[PDB]
Parts: C-alpha cells; sequence; structure tokens
C-alpha cells in the first residue's frame, strides 16, 4: 500500500461570503427613545428645581426673621 | 473739628442672647411669629435715623 497525504473522499466547504448582520436600530426608533428619555429628564428636572426653589425661599424668609 | 456724641457703657449695658447659631436659625420662625411684633418699631427707628446711639431703648 502506499500511504500519502489525500483528502479523505471530498471535505466540506467554507464561507467566503461578508457576513455582517447590520444589526441595531434604526434612525427613527434610536431618535425618538434618546429624545423620550431626554424630556422624561426634563419634566424630573423641572419639578426637583421648583420644590428646591420653595425651601430656598423659607431659608430666605429664616435670615429675614433672624436679622434685627 | 467737632466733637463726637458717644453715649457711653451706661446705657450699653444689657445682657446679650448668649444662644449659638444652629438653634437660633432652627427656632427662627416662632421666633418671627409670635414675638418680633415690636422690632419692627425698632428697624423703622433705625430706618428713619440712620444713627445707632437712638434706637438703644
Amino acid at each position: 500500500v502506499k500511504q500519502d497525504m489525500p483528502p479523505v473522499g471530498g471535505y466540506g466547504p467554507i464561507d467566503y461570503k461578508r457576513n455582517l448582520p447590520r444589526r441595531g436600530l434604526s434612525g427613527y426608533s434610536m431618535f425618538a427613545v434618546g429624545i423620550g428619555a431626554l424630556l422624561f429628564g426634563y419634566w424630573s428636572m423641572m419639578r426637583w428645581n421648583r420644590e428646591r426653589r420653595r425651601l430656598q425661599i423659607e431659608d430666605f424668609e429664616a435670615r429675614i426673621a433672624l436679622m434685627p | 473739628p467737632g466733637i463726637v456724641e458717644l453715649p457711653s457703657l451706661e446705657d450699653l449695658k444689657v445682657q446679650e442672647v448668649k444662644v449659638s447659631s444652629s438653634v437660633l436659625k432652627a427656632a427662627a420662625h416662632h421666633y418671627g411669629a409670635q414675638c418680633d411684633k415690636p422690632n419692627k418699631e425698632f428697624m423703622l427707628c433705625r430706618w428713619e435715623e440712620k444713627d445707632p446711639r437712638r434706637c438703644l431703648e
């Protein structure tokens, strides 16, 4: 017998495609969810700032009543 | 030139309210609420005549 290195009856194929998934969101959906979380942060920001101004006015009234 | 008028320690001796910062600050709303009805007399004295050595009373 002979003992070279042949391929055994043929081998499987190997791909040659530029395999790209291009996944992720679109323009509109990513854009809208970013602006939506932005507006959520704005609303909570507005609420905290106006309640904070209430308390800071109370601090002003403390210094007024303390002064003379 | 002109001599000054400094009223001495004859009238400048009243026992101070010798409490500290935080107690006086935290007691402020009731302090302005019940009393400090006649201190606006003092403040009106002070703004109508800007000469302390007047509003000592």
